[PDB]
Formats: structure tokens, sequence, C-alpha cells
RNA sequence: CCGGGCACUCUAACGGGACUGCCCGCGAAAGCGGGAGGAAGGAGGGGACGACGUCUGGUCAGCAUGGCCCUUACGGCCUGGGCGACACACGUGCUACAAUGCCCACUACAAAGCGAUGCCACCCGGCAACGGGGAGCUAAUCGCAAAAAGGUGGGCCCAGUUCGGAUUGGGGUCUGCAACCCGACCCCAUGAAGCCGGAAUCGCUAGUAAUCGCGGAUCAGCCAUGCCGCGGUGAAUACG
């Protein structure tokens, strides 16, 4: 049903349903399937009244998801800009932070191709 | 009381040993078909017999090594032809129009520089 | 996700430069061509100039900078 | 595929071990 | 293969990693063959003048 | 009971020098198993023909070390006389052990 | 081809139903030189084939083949500065190849959800009449015939 | 820009290596860097004495060091002097101790080291380059020799443009491995800039 | 694995073998078509090997080298930065866009190579990178090591998804004096474009193409998807 939030995955295996929740990948989703005893396997619209609240129980606070996890990078990045990292200028323009070559590629970052003269 | 034969294909290596009987196969201590079988090709390796209409007179223990398993179901193939033939040496006059004897004498083609495998060259462009 | 390991590297240039100044005060600046040495909290108050390859920049170093080398915040090209 | 770290052969791909391909 | 630069050999490099291999004929940096201790073009000279004990030339 | 290991960049120089050790020590020994081949190390080094670009010249070559076994058996003394030191080839190294 | 006349490949035999005809759609349903899964694809096929229609799957396959062998094709020429399709037979080698090819390309066109199934229907349809192997074998036919009045530039 | 070292070409059959030794990988380019300074220093010696090749075998820190010379009288000295000398220096180069052994050159002209270096001398002193090559192949065939080859490059005369000199006679098939070709390379200083010398000098075959 | 033995496999030196030699047909001959025997025929397959010369082709920045020019700097040492800049355009490639597929588990066959301030079996800790301990191996005898595609079983069910892993946040490991500019690797979260590509254009004729892994040189480490090699599976088509 209704888990960590305002997201509810439906009719498929339990893990995969939960990687639709933000802070859960597919990792955390064995995991909490793991430590909360239930079967992966089940779909969810066969999930237990009872397996569903405890599955909440866990998941919901053990890790930070959705909007806090959200807020936390935003914030993240943010305190990054604002203390006038190297980082935090090519977050400000918009360009790779990671260190990659820019004179080619670096499109996911810049987006679409803006064409100009030769 | 026993017939030996190599055969060899593809870099693989297989002794062929014919001792007369029911017509089980043994392969590396396994069954036939446990080492085969997910190998559609395999029952050609048996092709020999089935031409000279052999089949359940012998049973074989075979011993394979090199190559994949496919070259091995071929140094199968030819072992057992040469066998057949230092059992009976009249086969060969059967065997022969089949080619059962020949050996293949195709191999993986060197690479070569300036290529990419030994034939594929680099595109190019132009413009 | 960045990584260095344990025993965390600070050049020992400034790092005896600085508790040197905040034994007797703060007193003013710093001149470090040593951009690789990690920020401790020792140096927080302070102002280094850092060498960007052409000239000495005047950073000012707060608690949340701590952590970064130096040369995070001495930008070394030129752009538009 | 083998552009994924995290996928048994995205690790033979990079040639790398790890959780996804383990040492036996 | 500036005349300073071989400088290379140094017992006191200052750092290990400061310490980079040229070639001992030419003095070559790029492209030099551990084995040998010589650079790609002097290891082929010297191959076909029949210098290096052991070297033929290979094909297969 | 006595190890030896001949190796050689020239195989003639190596065949030519075991079969002198081989019958050096037939006469004076045992039956002298003989020496078994041992594979070949064969070094290769590929490099661009010209001192410019051309990428695609190359041109390799190879360095093949060859092995040789002997390891003569019952490990007499007059052996030993026939063995030790006459030996014509150079470039032939020899190992030797217990 | 230009010395020589560059003679036909002689196929192995099939293991099964030891025809060279099977091995050739065997070997044009195969991918990246992938021969197991090809064989695995056609064979569950032909167990398709079956269950299906009561008969046995190496006549339906050959009958299909046989549908979808075009007897005319066109083809480009240049004449006095224009480029015309020009409508001429179909050697039974060429003939072979395309019902082939044509076979495995449409079945592989097909909604069905796994392979064997899609060849299995493409195969039946075809050996019934219909289907996109038969539908391109009456479209050639008819590009062919369509271009009748160039047949004078045969060549 | 073709035809491979002949040489290097032939070096399995019918030709042999200079420095013949085994050793390791740890050890190899520290012997062959020792062979080296040892062609380097020997090359820049006994020049006068028109050294055709150097060989250079190693058993256990022990070096042959075979000579081969046009005129071993230049290398032997007076007395025997000047052989002690470079046996000297040879030991001051590399601690090794080692023998040293000189074998002289029967017929100058049919090493084709030699004779690049005559063709060379008579460049650097300025003679006629044309005839300089055409009389070094005739003293070359006349003495043996199924076929003789001589080659210089660029600057023939000292003119402004890059030249090549060909002459070549008897026979010189390059592309046959069982030839046994010897071939040879002197430079020429001049005051106009440097000119390449090639030797080609076929004798026997199989 | 022990005894035991060189028959086989292999290993690596030498040698045999194929020459249109034999048969039919055509031909003046060379040779061509076919057939037999043969492991192989008509150059059996692949390398090395590239004529006289052409491009005033490339390289004085690998080396050599005539001339010209600088010789408190056009030399030399060091710290730092740059060669990694990014509105853009092209070349070469990698990974893909999925079911002839992806994931997990168990399981089977290779060749060529490298290894002592090295490869690192095996044991412990760690989810893992890795750390601690530590056997063997001067290496056909130990290690790198797992080959992968493959087979068996199970999951996914046609969706931008259990396709695809870019981008980004966080926590780490190792190399190295030092990973900010600017390393690789691990783990968690993030989960982009991309549904087979316009005009145009590239390679390949058989163990080839396609596809799958493996090794090595350079190297502390590594931006290797590059290169040079190795084997696995194995096509289509050539009228002309
Ligand atoms: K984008
Ligand atoms: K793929
Ligand atoms: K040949
Ligand atoms: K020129
Ligand atoms: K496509
Ligand atoms: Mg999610
Ligand atoms: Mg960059
Ligand atoms: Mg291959
Ligand atoms: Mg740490
Ligand atoms: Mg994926
Ligand atoms: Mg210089
Ligand atoms: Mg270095
Ligand atoms: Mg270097
Ligand atoms: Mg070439
Ligand atoms: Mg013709
Ligand atoms: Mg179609
Ligand atoms: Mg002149
Ligand atoms: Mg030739
Ligand atoms: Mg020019
Ligand atoms: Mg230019
Ligand atoms: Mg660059
Ligand atoms: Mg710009
Ligand atoms: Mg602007
Ligand atoms: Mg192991
Ligand atoms: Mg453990
Ligand atoms: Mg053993
Ligand atoms: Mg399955
Ligand atoms: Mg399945
Ligand atoms: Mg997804
Ligand atoms: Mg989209
Ligand atoms: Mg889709
Ligand atoms: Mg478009
Ligand atoms: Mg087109
Ligand atoms: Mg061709
Ligand atoms: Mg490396
Ligand atoms: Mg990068
Ligand atoms: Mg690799
Ligand atoms: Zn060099």
């Amino acid at each position: 049903a209704r888990i960590a939030g305002v997201e509810i995955p439906r009719n498929k295996r339990v893990d995969v349903a939960l990687t639709y929740i933000y802070g859960i990948g597919k990792a955390r989703a064995k995991e909490a399937l793991e430590k909360t005893g239930i079967n992966p396997a089940t779909r969810v619209k066969d999930l237990t009244e009872a397996e569903v609240v405890r599955l909440r129980e866990y998941v919901e606070n053990t890790w930070k998801l959705e909007g806090e996890l959200r807020a936390e990078v935003a914030a993240n990045i943010k305190r990054l800009m604002d203390i006038g990292c190297y980082r935090g200028l090519r977050h400000r323009r918009g360009l790779p932070v990671r260190g990659q070559r820019t004179r080619t590629n670096a499109r996911t970052r810049k987006g679409p191709r803006k064409t100009v003269a030769g | 009381e026993q017939y030996y034969g190599t055969g060899r294909r593809k870099e693989a290596v297989a002794r062929v040993f014919l001792r007369p009987g029911n017509g089980k196969v043994t392969v590396n201590g396994q069954d036939f078909n446990e080492y085969f079988q997910g190998l559609v090709r395999a029952v050609a390796a048996l092709e020999p017999l089935r031409a000279v209409d052999a089949l359940g007179h012998f049973d074989a223990y075979i011993t394979v090594r090199g190559g994949g398993k496919s070259g091995q179901i071929d140094a199968i193939k030819l072992g057992i032809a040469r066998a057949l033939v230092q059992y009976n040496p009249d086969y060969r006059a059967k065997l022969k129009p089949l080619g059962f004897l020949t050996r293949d004498a195709r191999v993986v083609e060197r690479k070569k520089y300036g290529k990419h495998k030994a034939r594929r060259a680099p595109q190019y462009s132009k413009r | 996700p960045r990584s260095l390991k344990k025993g965390v590297f600070v050049d020992d240039h400034l790092l005896e430069k600085v508790l040197e100044l905040n034994a007797k005060g703060e007193k003013r600046l710093i001149k470090t061509w040593s951009r690789r040495s990690t920020i401790v909290p020792e140096m927080v108050g302070h102002t280094i100039a850092v060498y960007n390859g052409k000239q000495h920049v005047p950073v000012y170093i707060t608690e949340n900078m701590v952590g970064h080398k130096l040369g995070e915040f001495a930008p070394t090209r030129t752009y538009r | 595929g083998k552009g994924d770290r995290r996928t048994r052969r995205g690790k033979i791909w990079r040639g790398t071990y790890g959780k996804y391909r383990p040492r036996k | 293969a500036r005349k300073a630069l071989i400088e290379k050999a140094k017992r006191t490099p200052k750092f290990k990693v400061r310490a980079y291999t040229r070639c001992v004929r030419c003095g070559r940096a790029r492209s030099v063959y551990r084995f040998f201790g010589l650079c790609r073009i002097c290891l082929r000279e010297l191959a076909h003048k029949g210098q290096l004990p052991g070297v033929r030339k290979a094909s297969w | 009971k006595i190890r030896i290991k001949l190796r050689g960049f020239d195989h003639k120089t190596l065949d030519a020098s075991a079969q002198k050790i081989v019958e050096a020590a037939r006469r004076s020994g045992a039956q002298v198993s003989g020496p078994i081949p041992l594979p070949t190390r064969v070094r290769r080094f590929t490099v661009i023909r010209g001192p410019f670009k051309h990428k695609d010249s190359r041109e390799h070559f190879e360095l093949r070390t060859h092995n040789r076994l002997v390891d003569i058996i019952n490990p007499n003394r007059k052996t030993i006389e026939q063995l030790m030191t006459l030996d014509l080839p150079t470039g032939v190294e020899i190992e030797i052990k217990t | 081809a230009r010395r020589r006349r560059a003679e036909v490949r002689q196929l192995q035999p099939d293991l099964v139903y030891g025809d060279v005809l099977v091995t050739a759609f065997i070997n044009k349903i195969m991918r990246d030189g992938k021969k197991n899964l090809a064989a695995r694809i056609f064979y569950d096929a032909c167990k398709i084939i079956q269950e299906k229609t009561g008969q046995e799957p190496l006549k339906v396959f050959k009958q299909a083949v046989e549908n979808v062998k075009p007897r005319m094709e066109v083809r480009s020429r240049r004449v006095g500065g224009a480029n015309y399709q020009v409508p001429m037979e179909v050697s039974p080698r060429r003939q072979q190849s395309l019902a082939l090819r044509w076979l495995v390309q449409a079945a592989n066109q097909r909604p069905e959800r796994r392979a064997a199934v899609r060849i299995a229907h493409e195969l039946m349809d075809a050996a019934e009449g219909k289907g996109g192997a038969v539908k391109k074998k009456e479209d050639v036919e008819r590009m062919a015939e369509a271009n009748r009045a160039y047949a004078h530039y045969r060549w | 820009g073709n035809k491979i070292h002949p040489i290097g070409f032939r070096l399995g059959i019918t030709r042999d290596w200079e420095s013949r030794w085994y050793a390791g990988k740890k050890q190899y380019r520290h012997l062959l860097l020792e062979d080296q300074r040892i062609r380097g220093l020997l090359e820049k010696e006994l020049y006068s004495a028109g050294l055709a090749r150097v060989d250079i075998e190693r058993a256990a820190d022990n070096v042959a060091v075979t000579v081969h010379v046009a005129k071993p009288g230049v290398v032997i000295g007076r007395g025997g002097e000047r052989i002690r000398v470079l046996r000297e220096e040879l030991a001051k180069l590399t601690g090794k101790n080692v023998a040293l052994n000189v074998q002289e050159v029967q017929n100058p002209n049919l090493s084709a080291p030699l004779v690049a270096q005559r063709v060379a001398e008579q460049i650097e002193r300025r003679f006629a380059v044309r005839r300089a090559i055409k009389q070094a192949v005739q003293r070359v065939m006349e003495s043996g020799a199924k076929g003789a080859k001589v080659i210089v490059s660029g600057r023939i005369g000292g003119a402004e443009q890059a030249r090549t000199e060909w002459a070549a006679q008897g026979r010189v098939p390059l592309h046959t491995l069982r030839a046994n070709i010897d071939y040879g390379f002197a430079l020429a200083r001049t005051t106009y800039g440097v000119l390449g010398v090639k030797a080609y000098i076929f004798l026997g075959e199989v």
C-alpha cells in the first residue's frame, strides 16, 4: 500500500515495487524485505496488511527517504555553492562537477546543443 | 580387443578408444550426453558409426582436451573414423566419400597490425 | 564521494604557521603555494592567500569550509 | 549492460571484482 | 632529448615517483622498453644491426 | 638425481651441448634419460617502423628462450669426470641443483 | 566475383531431417554466430507445427518456402539518361535465398512474443498462402510486370 | 621508404649476431649497455685500422671481444703495447677484466663496412662521387663478389639540391633469403652537410 | 594421488610429404576442365618480404646534421598552474535502445602470455574495494585463474521496465610526498538521453564477417572503451 510518503507501488514483486520509493534502490529493497521477513516474490496486492505495516515500520524510519532526501541533496549543493568552492562553481555554471572533458560530450549536464556560426 | 584413433579439429584433440560392447560412450568420465546435450550438433560426433552401421557394436572411451566443445565434437568425429579404419581397413572405402577421415585445416586467422581483427579494417571518413 | 585515507594529509609549511599565529594571536594573512593541503579547524577565522599559478587569492575561511583543500577556493582557469 | 558497474557483466567488462562479482 | 633532462639519472630524485625512465642510447623519454632500457627506434635500429642477442624478426 | 636446466637463445647450441653432456654421462654412468624439450618462453616486442606518426607500420620482433632437461640417474662420481667443464657453447647457460 | 564463376557453398545436411534447406533456414535464423540458439528456435518451431497441423513440419516448411519463391523481380538499369526498373526472372538459387530471408524477416516482424512461436506461425501462414513473406513475394511479382514495358531492357 | 635492413633481415640464416650471449630479464639490459659502450669506445679508437666488425661474447664475468680489422698492425702497435692500453681502457670501462682478440680481414674490399668507409673518406676529401662509386664497385667486383652495389645520398658535390647516385653491378638479390649479402654504412661529415653511404656485397649463395 | 610405464596427448629439435607425379578428355606447347589415391592438391591457409621511381610527401621534437639566430638569457634549478579550458563543428571508438533479451544460482570446454622490492594459493575481518596473516613458485611442477558467450533451473512479461547506466549527492579502499584543479576502484542513493538513427557513408568473400571472453607491452597509480596479440561460436552472398 502506501509506504514511506505519498507513493504506492502496485501489482508486481514487492522489491521491484519498493524500487518506486525514492530513497530505495534494489539493494535497500532486498535488505528491507529480508529484515521484514517478507518473501520478495509476492505481488503487492497479495501483501498481508500486517506485512505492509511491518514494511512501513522498517522502511519509513531507518533511512531518510523521498522529500527529506531531495531536500538534503539540495541543501548539500546549496552548501557547496555558498562557500564558493570549485565544485560549487561547476554546479553554478551547470558543467560536469566530476572532472570530465567539456570540449566534447558533457551533453547530459549541458542539456540540448546550442549551435552557432563557425 | 581395442582400436585407437586420434583426430583433431581447430586446436582440439580427442583420444578415441573403440572397445566392442553395448554401444554406450564415455567422454572424460562423463556420459556422452552429459558432456553435450544442450549442444544440438553433438550427434554428428557419432556420424561415422551410423555410416558403417556400427553403432551398438563398439563402446567408446574418449578423452578430449583443447578448443571449445564443437571442435571437440569434430575431433571426436575424426577419431572414431580413424579407430574404425584401424579395426577394418576396408572401411576406408566406405568412409572416404563422406570424408570423415579428412582433417579440417581451418584455424583462427592470426590478427594483423593496422587492422582490427585480421581482416576488419578501421573505418574512415575522408569528410 | 571523495576519499583520502586515515592519517589525513596537511602540508607542514603552513601547518606550523597557523598555530604559530594562534599562539600569540590572529595577525594578518599568509601566503601559500601549497593548495594540496587539507583545511583543518585550527585555520578557521584566518585568511590564506592561495597561489592559482598566477597570483595569490585572499581566501577567508569559515567553519563550513573544513575538509576541503585550499585550491578548491582558488580557481586556476579564467573563463568568459 | 556491460556499462553497469553494479552487474556481473559490468564487473567482468571493467575487469574488477566486488559485491556483484565475488571471488568465490 | 635535451642534455639537461639527462639529469634523469639521479641518486637523489627527492621522490621515488619523480624518477622516470629514458632511452639509454638516444635519450628518448616516451616509448622506452624496460627489458632493453632502450626506446623503440633505437630498439629497431640495433635489432636490425644484430647487436641484440637472440632478437629475431617474428612471423607466424 | 641431479637437476639440470639448459637455457639459450639458440636451439642448435643447446641441443648440441645437451647431447654432448649425454654422451659424456653414458660411458661413465647410467642410461642417461636424455634431454626433454620443455616449452619455449617467447617474448614479443611490437614497435612502429617510423620515427614519426605512421601508426599502422609496426614490424614486431620476438626473443625466444629454449629449454632443455638432462637429469642423469645414478650420480656416479666417475660421471663428473667427463662432466664438470668440457664444452663448446657460449650463449648456453647451465643450471644445476641436487 | 570478377574473375571466377563463384561456386555455390555446400551446406552440411540437417542433424534431424537431413535436409540442407533446413540448415540454410537455421543459418538465416542465426544471429551473432549463435547456432545452438537458432537450432533451438527452429526445432521448437517444428514442435509447434504439430498439435496445430497434424502433418509433418518438414512438409509445411518446404511448401511455405515454395510459396514465398518469387518468379520475377525488378532491377535498376541506366539507359540513355534515366534509371529504369526492369522486370526479369529470378534464378532458382536467388529464389531460395530470397524466400528464406523473407521468411525470417517476416517472422521477426510478428506480434508473437517468443521466437519459435513467431517462426512456426509465419511458416504455417506462408504455407497456407498468407503472411508478410507472401506479401513480399506478391509485392515483388507485382512490381515486375507492372514494369512490363521495360522488359526489352532485359540483358 | 622501403627495403628493411638486409643484415637484420637475414639474422636467422646466413647471418649471425655480433653480440652472442644469454642473460635473464634482470641482467640483459646491463650487459647490452656494456656491449654498446665497448663498441662505442672501440669505434672511436680503432677506426684508423679499419674495423669491419666487433663481436662480443660472454660466459661468466668474462667477455670475448673479437675485433675484425683490415690492418691488425695498427691495433697491435709497436711491440704490442697498444693492445695493452686498450685492454686497460676496457678494464677501466667495465670492471669485468676481460680479454681481446684481433682477426685480420682478408681482402678489405669484400667487407661492405670497409668499402663504405673508403667511399666516405673519398667524399670527405672532395673526391668525385660518381667515379668514387663506380671505382668502389669495380674494386669489390674484381675480387670474387658475385654482385655489388654502392649508394650515396643527397648534396652530392655540395649541390644545393640533394641527389642520389646509384652505380651498381653484378647481382644484388635483396629479396633472396639465402643470399648472404654483406651490408655496410658510412657517413660523410662535410662543410656543406652530411652524406649517407650504403654498400651491398653479394658473395656466394646457399 | 602412490607404485609403475613412453603407447597416446602434449612439449621442441630433426625429417618425410605434393611434383599436374598417375587416369580420361581439349591443346602445337605452356597449360585448362574433370577423376583417382591422399591429411592436403593445381599458389593447401596465413605471415615476413614491397622493383626503377613518384608525391620539393613526413620527421631538424628520437638520433645525427650544414646554415642562421640567443648566450645575466631563446641556457639552467624549483613551487604552482597549463597540456584536462567550452557557445560550438568533425574523425575514431565504447555502451546501448532489449525477450534470438536482462538478472540470479549451479555447472562445462581454450589459446597465447606475464610473474621476487613480483604473481599472490589458502585462513581471518570486511556487503565490497581492500586490510591482516601466510604456503608455493628462480616457475610444462606455484600463482595470475574466473574464460565468456554455452548448458540446466528459476525470476522478469513488452513497460522506458528487473531495458539502458549518463548525471549527481554521500560514505569509503588503494597507489602515491601529495588525487582541488586532475587517478582508478568499492558500497548506498540518484536512474538522464536513448524505441535502431536525415542527406550521406564504412568494413568484410570463410574459419572470413558477426559475436564472446583472455593476455601483454607502457606503468607507482591510471583516465585502456586505445593498441598489439590469443583462443571460443560461427554465418550470408558473388548473376555478372
Ligand atoms: K539530456
Ligand atoms: K551485446
Ligand atoms: K605456403
Ligand atoms: K623531398
Ligand atoms: K541498425
Ligand atoms: Mg527509486
Ligand atoms: Mg576538464
Ligand atoms: Mg576471433
Ligand atoms: Mg582513512
Ligand atoms: Mg541495468
Ligand atoms: Mg639535442
Ligand atoms: Mg612515472
Ligand atoms: Mg618513460
Ligand atoms: Mg605496410
Ligand atoms: Mg571473366
Ligand atoms: Mg520484408
Ligand atoms: Mg662529386
Ligand atoms: Mg618475394
Ligand atoms: Mg614541404
Ligand atoms: Mg610540415
Ligand atoms: Mg594531449
Ligand atoms: Mg568558448
Ligand atoms: Mg562569446
Ligand atoms: Mg586456484
Ligand atoms: Mg569472508
Ligand atoms: Mg606436472
Ligand atoms: Mg534458461
Ligand atoms: Mg529461464
Ligand atoms: Mg530501470
Ligand atoms: Mg525519453
Ligand atoms: Mg521497448
Ligand atoms: Mg536528425
Ligand atoms: Mg542509404
Ligand atoms: Mg579478397
Ligand atoms: Mg598497466
Ligand atoms: Mg576522466
Ligand atoms: Mg584489457
Ligand atoms: Zn632511443
